[PDB]
């Protein structure tokens, strides 16, 4: 087939490179670390209303989500960005967390370009908003049984303001033109009502605990992304490997050199990676790449005969059935029989071996 | 309050030179007994490094930043503690503190105000040598801020003045994509306080990734309360500025930086 | 309200090129199985 022709004379031919296959895939990273201590936000005394809403900054710290996530402790679910199942894999700078506890009639205009009581007053968001809502059913503890009239909500706003511009002033609000004097008159309204939790309450005005996740993207190094995961070392085996970013194929061997103990990676003359240490325990292990070589196929012309002989080059043909034996400084030839006999060459293999057809 | 001194002595701007110093490990990265050649910010040899002496006698004003910076101070009784660095530093933009305290020094990063003269002066006191510091008055509280950090603090010797000057703390400053990279060494010298020949390699220490826009910086220096009102020992201290060059860098056998070359020096070091 | 039509807000995971899905069983946000049609992360894989 290689050499586009139906009759083949005496001689060597080169083609079909080979190269062993590997197993299975790795990766290695440091421990987990400095997680970050939303779970009291979450497990506090006192949580916020949708007029004051506990907004906190999150940096430099990693938030475990799937454990929450995937835990059924939560009620209703909604990411604007991406899928969920991934949000341990998107890096953010900063974090803005928002939580707070309402009335979960209103839930549908959490969801930025929605109109509602909810939002258009205090509670926006821009229409190219990214973060997860995340809302869990709480007429447990926040409904009170004489009502908890400590909640508030901003029911009345002159003007919509914009997108995570919480006001906390309580003006009386002129809902008409007529001029308001004395605390209370004609036209003046208090802008904050008080919420109506009670465990005889219906589907809707059970309290929801929600908590919106928007974070800032690039325009400082990104911090606050979930955790990863790791499986333990193999060696003796071409597989692949993810050390520190750097993603390889090889053989894993033990070192006898000695990295000061803040370098990490082995480099050679040639300018390749041949030398990484291990993120979880301190060691520093050489990477040898798996074999590799052309195969040659030795024949007499196919006016002869038809048996053939095939050559490995440069591999310990113990490693052939990966993929009559000999082995020469050339690789291993398997196909024919050696004899202790001498003769003048045939055909040239290599460190003085010829091969020839002859006599049966 | 803000509290300002006022004995202190103002002189000119000693020029010295280094003919070796400022030579840093680029990367994290293993090379033996090999020959590399990297472009990269590096402290020009044989530069006109400005000398600075703090000896009741403070000259410290603010010195324009680029490109990081070259400090190298050798002083005994740990009257030096940190700087600012900053902009404007005047309660509007977001600034950053360092401060090395005899306990975990502390890393800051957020809004502050400062006094004309602010500093961490320690009062003297006869019942012990080491007594406790009584006047750190650079600010009460600017606003919510940014960032916060602790560390294990990075010498020590509180008092102590030896004939032989054990403390020769060299590093260097530079910030690049919101990342800002701090190279540390502390060696002892046992001869003449000036610029020593040989050579050392800078290790690197610690990476802070906050992202700001970084253009002055000063030094903060304590204070004693030991005789006359306020009256300190001897300090001083070298600065000089970075530039963007290609050096050649041998690493040994064991894998530790031996020698170096400046490849825009004379014609022998760039046919090397 | 033209709420008549629907697209398929929840799935598994990508698609190759040129396939549709007509099934519209609940979904699977949480690794716990969602038994019966209703609980926990059981949503419904369309939205209006
Ligand atoms: C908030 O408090 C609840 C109540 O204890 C925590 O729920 C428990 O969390 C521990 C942590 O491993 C589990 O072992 C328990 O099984 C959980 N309780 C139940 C009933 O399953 C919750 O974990 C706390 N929040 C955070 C973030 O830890
Ligand atoms: C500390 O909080 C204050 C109050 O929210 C922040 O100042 C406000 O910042 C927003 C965002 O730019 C502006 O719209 C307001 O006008 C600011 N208020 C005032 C009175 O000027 C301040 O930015 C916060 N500090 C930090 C470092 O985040
Ligand atoms: C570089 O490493 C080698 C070994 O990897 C060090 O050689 C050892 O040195 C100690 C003390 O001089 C001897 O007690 C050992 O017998 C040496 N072993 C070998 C194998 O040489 C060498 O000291 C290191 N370099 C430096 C500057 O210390
Ligand atoms: C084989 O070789 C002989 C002589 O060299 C020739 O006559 C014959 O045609 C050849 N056969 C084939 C199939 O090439
Ligand atoms: C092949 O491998 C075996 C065992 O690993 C070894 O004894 C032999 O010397 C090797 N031969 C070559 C040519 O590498
Ligand atoms: C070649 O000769 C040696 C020595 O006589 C013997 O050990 C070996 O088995 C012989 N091999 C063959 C293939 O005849
Ligand atoms: C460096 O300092 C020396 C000594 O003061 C001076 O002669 C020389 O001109 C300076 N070079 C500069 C400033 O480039
Ligand atoms: C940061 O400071 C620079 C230098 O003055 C100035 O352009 C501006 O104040 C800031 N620039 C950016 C890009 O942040």
């Amino acid at each position: 087939c290689t050499l586009k022709s139906f009759t083949v004379e005496k001689g060597i031919y080169q083609t079909s490179n080979f190269r062993v296959q590997p197993t299975e895939s790795i990766v290695r990273f440091p421990n987990i670390t400095n997680l970050c201590p939303f779970g009291e936000v979450f497990n506090a005394t006192r949580f916020a209303s949708v007029y004051a809403w506990n907004r906190k900054r999150i940096s430099n710290c990693v938030a475990d989500y799937s454990v929450l996530y995937n835990s059924a402790s939560f009620s209703t679910f909604k990411c604007y960005g991406v899928s969920p199942t991934k949000l341990n894999d998107l890096c953010f700078t900063n974090v803005y967390a928002d939580s707070f506890v309402i009335r979960g009639d209103e839930v549908r205009q959490i969801a930025p370009g929605q109109t509602g009581k909810i939002a258009d007053y205090n509670y926006k968001l821009p229409d190219d908003f990214t973060g997860c809502v995340i809302a869990w059913n709480s007429n447990n503890l926040d409904s009170k049984v004489g009502g908890n009239y400590n909640y508030q909500y901003r029911l009345f706003r002159k003007s919509n303001l914009k997108p995570f511009e919480r006001d906390i002033s309580t003006e009386i609000y002129q809902a008409g033109s007529t001029p308001c004097n004395g605390v209370e008159g004609f036209n003046c309204y208090s802008p904050l009502q008080s919420y109506g939790f009670q465990p005889t309450n219906g589907v809707g005005y059970q309290p929801y605990r929600v908590v919106v996740l928007s974070f800032e993207l690039l325009h400082a190094p990104a911090t606050v992304c979930g955790p990863k995961k790791s499986t333990n070392l193999v060696k003796n085996k071409c597989v692949n490997f993810n050390f520190n970013g750097l993603t390889g194929t090889g053989v894993l061997t033990e070192s006898n050199k000695k990295f000061l103990p803040f370098q990490q990676f082995g480099r050679d003359i040639a300018d390749t990676t041949d030398a990484v240490r291990d993120p979880q325990t301190l060691e520093i292990l050489d990477i040898t790449p798996c074999s590799f070589g052309g195969v040659s196929v030795i024949t007499p012309g196919t006016n002869t005969s038809n048996q053939v002989a095939v050559l490995y080059q440069g591999v310990n043909c113990t490693e052939v059935p990966v993929a009559n034996v000999f082995q020469t400084r050339a690789g291993c030839l398997i196909g024919a029989e050696h004899v202790n006999n001498s003769y003048e060459c045939d055909i040239p293999i290599g460190a003085g071996i010829c091969a020839s057809y002859q006599t049966s | 309050q803000c509290v300002n001194l006022t004995t202190r002595t103002q002189l000119p701007p000693a020029y010295t030179n280094s003919f070796t110093r400022g030579v840093y490990y680029p990367d994290k990265v293993f090379r033996s007994s090999v020959l590399h050649s990297t472009q990269d910010l590096f402290l020009p040899f044989f530069s006109n490094v400005t000398w600075f002496h703090a000896i009741k006698r403070f000259d410290n004003p603010v010195l324009p930043f680029n490109d990081g910076v070259y400090f190298a101070s050798t002083e005994k009784s740990n009257i030096i503690r940190g700087w600012i660095f900053g902009t404007t530093l005047d309660s509007k933009t977001q600034s950053l503190l360092i401060v090395n305290n005899a306990t975990n020094v502390v890393i800051k990063v957020c809004e502050f105000q400062f006094c004309n003269d602010p500093f961490l002066g320690v009062y003297y006191h006869k019942n012990n040598k080491s007594w406790m510091e009584s006047e750190f008055r650079v600010y009460s509280s600017a606003n919510n801020c940014t960032f916060e950090y602790v560390s294990q603090p990075f010498l020590m010797d509180l008092e102590g003045k030896q004939g032989n000057f054990k403390n020769l703390r060299e590093f260097v400053f530079k910030n690049i994509d919101g990342y800002f990279k701090i190279y540390s060494k502390h060696t002892p010298i046992n001869l003449v306080r000036d610029l020593p020949q040989g050579f050392s390699a800078l290790e690197p220490l610690v990476d802070l990734p906050i992202g700001i826009n970084i253009t002055r910086f000063q030094t903060l220096l304590a204070l004693h309360n030991s005789s006359s009102g306020w009256t300190a020992g001897a300090a001083a201290y070298y600065v000089g500025y970075l530039q963007p060059r290609t050096f050649l860098l041998k690493y040994n056998e064991n894998g530790t930086i031996t020698d170096a070359v400046d490849c825009a020096l004379d014609p022998l070091s760039e046919t090397k």
